[PDB]
């Protein structure tokens, strides 16, 4: 289930926009070594912070959605 | 399990029960059940064949 998880949210990354795929991969630490702060995350991308929050608010809007996470629905109890 | 008399069939067949063949052939269930998608994961899985 582990497997399948780490190729389910590779699917979800892979069918939204790119940037946010990236966003979401290098902020929680997936695919990465270290999960960054968001003074890292400012260092790196661009100085302003609240638009990040701003963009995890609209990814977590986007990602609501039971038509883009009815395989993640099931992976809910686990 | 126990050895039961029967003969019930051809030479190239033996009787075994319904029980074990449903726990020991439980993964290939669980493989040949994904792939033609009459279920979403495996872990759904899981609960369509308990």
């Amino acid at each position: 289930t582990t497997e399948s998880l780490r190729a389910a949210t590779h699917d979800v990354l892979a069918g939204l926009t790119a940037r946010e795929a990236k966003v979401l991969r290098m902020r929680f630490g997936i695919d990465m070594n270290t999960d960054y702060t968001l003074e890292e995350v400012g260092k790196q991308f661009d100085v302003t912070r609240e638009r990040i929050r701003q963009i995890e608010a609209k990814a977590l809007r986007k990602l609501r959605h039971p038509s883009r996470s009815e395989v993640l629905r099931s992976f809910l109890d686990d | 399990s126990v050895i039961t008399v029967g003969p019930y069939l051809r030479l190239h067949q033996c009787g075994l029960p319904k029980k074990m063949a449903l726990e020991l052939f439980k993964p290939f269930i669980y493989g040949k059940l994904e792939l033609r998608g009459l279920a979403t994961t495996i872990k759904a899985a899981k609960k369509m064949v308990e």
